[PDB]
């Protein structure tokens, strides 16, 4: 599970 | 500018077709051409620009991390030498990634940021600037790695100062900025405590502002607050 | 040939790195360069060539079908005119798709098919030729659409004649050829009955040969027989 | 559900 950043890939 | 011959409106219409076709290289070239017409971008057009380049650079970052991992394994003790091919191909992908980052930073610099007067547009572009200096920082190893990191922090900080004075704590661009700035603290700047503090503070202040929102605004904001909470669950 | 300067072995090593990185454009360019060294391809190298171009052209076919569907909707009765952008962009993607198909057909013609003496290599290349004439046929609308279809049928038929004389009915290339030739009958040649008959006959003869196979050969063949059975379930 | 051909995309 990778930490989140915005925006995300398709 | 191979797009200099196409109508701005046709470039925007084809960026949307390219998104539905999942043709993100085309989508980015179209939005690059639209920006180079020299008019400011609408809210929707800013999202198309951002969505297009994020998918392009996201494919390159994923590939860079696979090749960098294979390259590190081949530098182990008891690893069998295979020659320069892993390093050469990781360098090629990395150079292509740096070109996309430089293309985007060139668009923000010529001249999107200096014409962006509204909080929402200026915060959006300064966030983008921090993000693309961050992607360059992910692969930097030389003298300028410190300068690249400070270029990202500096753009992130200015966006944060504006968004704090000019936007509600639930504004999706403000929450997206804080999410990304937080991750920069965690994995780029070696500041995991600063990363956690910003994510908790951003989450708490938005929670307190949710009561002012309509059901659709509430769905937009809560979606991003859940990403903040996921990062915090991963880091604590 | 921008790959003419790289070692054949480095081109093959980088095609495998590109596959793991999911960089199929790079993978195809590398395998294109390997073919242009003029040596025959090993079994593994043929798979890399095929896998690389199938992913490239597969991304283009998916995009072509989305744009072609949007274009047909805009040609309805009561559809609101939006101008030439949908048709222009569908044409661009289509032209790019035809170039990839022509690149592959050029490699098989210069000179992979004429040097392929073994059943397994020659059937493999003749299948590829049928497949890429088939992709051209999917977008053809002019005078040469009939000629393109016959070019696909002709290459498919010659591969089928060889594979019937020279390979067991469970051979994975033979089953893959029959699967693809069957779908050509169904959706290109307007021969749904021929499509069903070939798939049933291919499935039945392989079933009768399974007892000769090792556990790994058995897994390879049964995997492809399941795709034949799925198509038959969809068409009957 | 699309009919099958080989090889398949990633
Ligand atoms: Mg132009
Ligand atoms: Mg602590
Ligand atoms: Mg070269
Ligand atoms: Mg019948």
């Amino acid at each position: 599970p990778r930490r989140n950043t915005l925006p995300a890939m398709d | 500018g191979a797009m200099g011959s196409m109508e701005r409106a046709s470039l925007i219409q084809k960026a949307k077709l390219a998104e539905q076709a999942e043709r993100y290289e085309d989508m980015a070239a179209f939005m690059k051409g639209a920006v180079e017409k020299g008019e400011e971008l609408s809210c929707e057009e800013r999202n198309l620009l951002s969505v297009a380049y994020k998918n392009v650079v996201g494919g390159q970052r994923a590939a860079w991390r696979v090749l960098s991992s294979i390259e590190q394994k081949s530098n182990e003790e008891g690893s069998e030498e295979k020659g320069p091919e892993v390093r050469e191909y990781r360098e090629k992908v990395e150079t292509e990634l740096q070109g996309v980052c430089d293309t985007v930073l060139g668009l923000l610099d010529s001249h999107l940021i200096k014409e962006a007067g509204d909080a929402e547009s200026r915060v959006f572009y300064l966030k983008m600037k921090g993000d693309y200096y961050r992607y360059l920082a992910e692969v930097a190893t030389g003298d300028d790695k410190k300068r690249i990191i400070d270029s990202a922090r500096s753009a992130y900080q200015e966006a944060m100062d504006i968004s704090k004075k000019e936007m509600p704590p639930t504004n999706p661009i403000r929450l997206g900025l804080a999410l990304n700035f937080s991750v920069f603290h965690y994995e780029i700047a070696n500041s995991p405590e600063e990363a956690i503090s910003l994510a908790k503070t951003t989450f708490d202040e938005a929670m307190a502002d949710l009561h002012t929102l309509s059901e659709d605004s509430y769905k937009d904001s809560t979606l991003i607050m859940q990403l903040l909470r996921d990062n915090l669950t991963l880091w604590t």
